[PDB]
């Protein structure tokens, strides 16, 4: 092991995990291995997912949001450093009333950014775009037609701008 | 001196291979000195090129459109779905090819909607262009080009392309 | 070890087992050793098999499905991710009744991309991409001339597409 | 493991945390993954925090700082070898009365040195900058206005000069 | 360790061990010192060889029989993948009645590919290929002279033409 | 000068090494500028290749059998598949070989299946352009093709691909 | 540690040592550990050295054969692949009546291949491999002029041919 | 661990130790800390010093030999292999009476081979190299001037001429 | 210009150091030039190769022997196995070399059964090359070839592959 | 033109640094075109190299001592124990260095036992070489060259190698 | 032509930076052409390095003093240690630097005492070779080297190496 093996895997233990990475192929395997870990090892407990993502794919975000949905915990998502155009995916992602923010957050609404089978490849992600905003319509309850205003324009937000606009739902400025 | 400054002395333009951003300044700077020369006698290009890009192939298609000596296109080899649109801009009743060659026609070559938007302007581009002088359809073209389309001399002569196929001038 | 060889280690006590990369001469080995390994340890239990693979060969996935047949458990196979002319076999390689897909998978029913010895590759690959076409029609049930209509048409599926197709069985929501 | 990462394995049992490279995206990740761990184990002890900095980026240190401020334990910030531009913050960061430093120590009140989102950018950098500067003014006591002259001169300091700015409280020369 | 190297320990308890890749001056001593050590465990139980190489070289496979003829276990081998060149012979060398094959197996058929002292390696070649082609007729029991005629023609096989053949003697469609 | 310039003065084509997608624009080049300098005097092609590509070999093959000048193909050391076709290309009488020479005859070099066919078609041009030229049936060609058939300057006399082998011109 | 690695250490527990490379000025250091600690570790025992090795140096081979004497053990040598001028210098160094062979075996009776020093290492060259001449005919028992007349031919061998020059004393076909 | 770092450290239990490397900035404090730990775990033993080093650096062993004078154990230095111009200097700063050498030894002695300060580096090597001729005279007991004219020849020696000069006391041909 | 130059000018062709498939096709073309230019007067060769493969030898052994100018070999320096064969190969009476000459006889340089086919027919084509100018017979050379024999100047004089040593013609 | 074209018109060989295999075969080519050009006059050679080869050195020696023009050796900085050996080889009387010249005598620079074979039989040619034209016996040359014998401008004449040292020829 | 060509016509030697044992054979050569041309005009040399060898500077230290022309040297930039000597080397009276020079004088740049020796040695010649043209003691030098002396062009000129610093030419 190593030294931020060893952290990672004695935080495992208490039902913690982490993201410190863009999202990508390698990533959400390792997370969606962790939380079908965390679900197996107990069932009436919570999982604490402190996000802190510059960016990532949303084609492996999908299955992360998806091993989230399986679980029959309670998943509480923390917003730690900033999310961006992947992490405020997964912060809504959790159940309401666990997902809380630090106060020093910066969740950027935004799209992801991205031979001879580029058709399809437009087609599917064309797909996963639209179910994507609706997911994050249903989650922030926002009307739909907002985000797909906020989301070319790069619109950053704020620790207090999140929590009125439907992200978070509140703001941990000195709790346990 | 080399073969190529004999060859241009008689105005040809010998295409090179994989033509490209940097090698498509070469080929269109010597359309505009043989045209400024001799305006009337005509220019001819031996083809032999295995594909290329799309962004200097518009640029050497207008500008062989452009020139008012006529294009002589003699097909050398094969040609990768880049040198064929070439090969068919040429002047018609001019387009020969040698009987071993092998006109080959397929796909051409946020980040991902606008370049699957710019892909599909571009081969529909190439394929308004190919039926401009073929004379056929856009939608047979396109039904065409999905596949690996591998035309011959032969095939390639009632195709459009070329208009007649060079035979084999050995006296023995 | 590391973080993700630890957590793997860890699902493997609890017959997990994962699939996360490009199946090739590697990973098959590996999911194969897992399998047998999972098989000697108890013969009365059920191997979960999350499937997400963008690609891969048949050479080394035909070997895998027939370590899976060889197998006396129950595979329950599982659409995480997405699977690309790789995945579905394997998915559907599974007993009826246990080959369930997450609400937000990508199914792409397409066959594999792929000196001297080119004539005896082409047709050893010959005899296999026509024995993979009539497992998939004995798995999925449908007509041998569906698959091989809809394999070159890179035709994708979503996760409710694939259960009327005959792909799953079930689309888990909200289970544990 | 190895020499280095089992000594500061031994050291996290005893509640002590380490700084010794310029935060960035990576040892900022560490550092809250150590200080979450150290609050989940006991809250009712105290986090020697030993601060070894020549740099850092603000927007790895500003998660530091809200991990901080988020454990319910009390922070004992040290200057042990250099704070520049970073290190002063967490070393400000710690319960008043709590801030030590060696009497070798060197702070360095400085602000960190930081395609077509240059914009949004410098807007995201001119929001966080203001903040860090209204935090400095908090916790050393000092006027707004002194902090903003003495952060572009690189105005260098000593462990007499920090005690009496208002960056430490004590200056251990002997003690234990 | 790793992941694939702690399967493969805890495969190698239970006298099962593996041949993944093409058998040359490393991985022929790997497998002899396992077959040696499971010989010296126990030497009244069998030991599974499961059998998947692309190719490999004929003097590193002469010792691996040489290990396998010298332990006084019984070895069952096995065709998982496919065996070219070099995982027939070893397939054959088990003992007669334990040589089973998946029923997706493709044995080749075929000899191995191979300064100043070209001529003792073009003899001591020539000294080892036609021991190989006396082992290989009393194996399968077929005469000689039909294994020099497939040896050239790159002959392929399948899991029902080797069984007639001489090279296995069952198919394991469903077992255990 | 250079040799290779003198040489060429005296319409001397001396094929490289290892000919390939690159080193066939050059070759081509030559055959173009010594067919139009003078149309009537043979051209004499020093065959000196360790092998090389096939899909530029066709392109030169009929260039050879375009020009109006008779061809003279002197194979110098050895021909490994590829250009062994360009020696038995040339000028029936003409097709020259020193007594060392060493014309060797064995197999030329989704992405499988396509490429096996592709290899299948220039095989069996290959084998039909050889039979065109050496009288004999593709079958035949194909039964001593499979095997690295390695042909000596005597047994390729009588073989079809050169007609005549060179002899010693010492005056001591 | 690895999977070659944790092999090689439980067959050291059965006085079990292995020599499958070149012997050079690495692996004669490991072996001549292997060979102290297992006759440290017991007096009383043999200790099966299986011999595999296509070549080596003399000034390396010479310490383990000195250190091969110097154990109070038995050491029991084995020929498992070919021995080429390195292997069988130690292949007969081992005590009368314990110096066995695999039957395809091939024994290379060879000397080995090898500034302003040139001299002296010319000279220190000449110096041992007399002694080797020597050696090799105390073993064997064969006049000294013979493997000097076999030695420059690089005169192959096989397990029969061994037997009878005076290499081995045993052909081991079907033995524990 | 390793294979190679695993029996080292199995040895070192038994107080023996290994210097297979030329002795260089590296090797040094790694002996200095064994023999260290050595003397530190008991005060009445004996510390076996296998040599074979083919050359080294003298300010290295100089701390060497500092360390084994002051370890108050009896060290035993052997000659496994070759001592060049550094490993004769080890062998002889052992005790008199157990200073021992393999019969196949070649002890060299020789001395070792070696900006703006070039002058005090030179001025440093002559303070040392006068220092190691002192230390060989006195511990071999031939006269200053034999050394002196011995060391610029580079006049090699064998375990039998090695005794007589002074170097080492007993040659172990057959012992424990 | 070059110092190479005036000397071609003078017909003296220096061979390079380790001729290979690269640096024989430049030999080759020389002896095609002065070959041309004046067919009596003889052409000196300089040897000076430490070495060198055998698929570009052959080619340079039979054209030196297909020229009707007479060939003058000067061994400068050595011969490692290889430059030996066209040292030999020159006109009787005029092989020449240096007091200091160091004519080395050795070895030169399924893939593993055929390798040594070809290695083994190589081996015996030039110890019959050696055989057939020294006057020997092919088993007293492949009995000297198994060692690295060096020969010397002096030595080389009775052996058969020089017929003089030149002398120094220092007139103080 | 570069100012060792404008040298080498007055026959000056500015012998470069690091004489190799490759800077042999242009040091040797420059003395057969001026031996030729014109066999009378002689030819100077500016020494200045930090050592070289064996192989190329004994080809260079008798080069010097077969040409019919006088060498004139003036050594410009040092020689590395290779580069003296051509100083001493020039014509008596005309082997000049400057008075800042370091003419250095050190050695030289299965394939254990005949790699020392042939450098002893490298170091006893140099050797008798030496001792040939230095007057002096074979055992002292050996005697002073075990050691990096450091020769000076002064040192060196008395010694045998050079005859004379040339003085400033400044007018003020 | 390049600017340095017509400054040779001149008999202009610009010497280049980082002067090493392979860029002094090329200005020791430009020193032998301009001394044979015209041996009465004096030739310049520009002195623009930051350092460089030892073995080669006392190769072009002779030279410079070897010559029949005067050396008239002009420091353009700065000499740092090595190209300061071969500015007092030149001839009294003609050695001119501009008025931003910085003559450096500090240190120069069994394989441990040898090395010190020969540093040791070259380091008493260079301050020989200083004391010698400015007229002071090797001592004096001595004890400003140790230490990285600074000189500017009014602080050189009374130190012995510079004679007079160039003033502005300028007419406005």
């Amino acid at each position: 092991l190593s030294l931020t093996d060893s952290v990672y895997e004695r935080l495992l233990s208490e039902r913690i995990i982490f993201l410190g990475s863009e999202v990508n192929d390698e990533i959400a395997n390792r997370l969606c291995a962790q939380i079908l870990l965390l679900a197996a090892e107990d069932a009436s407990k919570d999982i604490s997912l402190y996000i802190n993502s510059p960016g990532g794919s949303i084609s492996a975000g999908m299955a992360i949001y998806d091993t989230m949905v399986l679980a029959p915990c309670d998943i509480a998502t923390y917003a730690m450093g900033m999310a961006a155009s992947m992490g405020e995916f997964l912060l809504a992602a959790g159940t309401k009333g666990k997902r809380y923010a630090l106060p020093h957050a910066r969740i950027l609404m935004h799209q992801p950014l991205g031979a001879a089978d580029i058709a399809i490849q437009a087609e599917q992600f064309a797909v996963i775009k639209k179910e994507m905003f609706r997911l994050n319509a249903e989650f922030t309850g926002q009307p739909i037609e907002r985000i797909e205003a906020d989301s070319d324009r790069d619109r950053w937000f704020t620790a207090a701008e999140a929590l009125e606009y439907g992200f978070v739902d509140h703001i941990i400025t000195r709790a346990h | 001196s080399n073969p190529y400054n004999k060859l241009f002395e008689e105005r040809i333009i010998f295409l090179g291979v994989q033509v490209d951003d940097a090698s498509a300044n070469d080929i269109m700077a010597q359309l505009l000195v043989l045209e400024s020369l001799d305006p009337d006698r005509d220019i001819t290009m031996y083809i032999n090129s295995p594909g290329g890009g799309f962004t200097s192939l518009m640029a050497i298609y207008d500008t062989m459109q452009y020139v008012r000596a006529d294009i002589q296109t003699v097909c050398l080899g094969q040609a990768a779905s880049a040198a064929a649109v070439l090969l068919a801009a040429g002047t018609p009743g001019k387009r020969m090819a040698l009987p071993n060659a092998r006109v080959l026609i397929h796909q051409p070559s946020s980040d991902l909607e606008i370049q699957a938007a710019e892909i599909e302007r571009m081969r529909t581009l190439m394929e308004t262009t190919l039926a401009r002088h073929t004379g056929k359809d856009a939608g047979v073209i396109r039904k065409d080009t999905d596949r690996d389309k591998i035309l011959t001399a032969e095939e390639a002569k009632d195709y459009g392309i070329i208009d007649t196929v060079l035979e084999y001038r050995k006296l023995s």
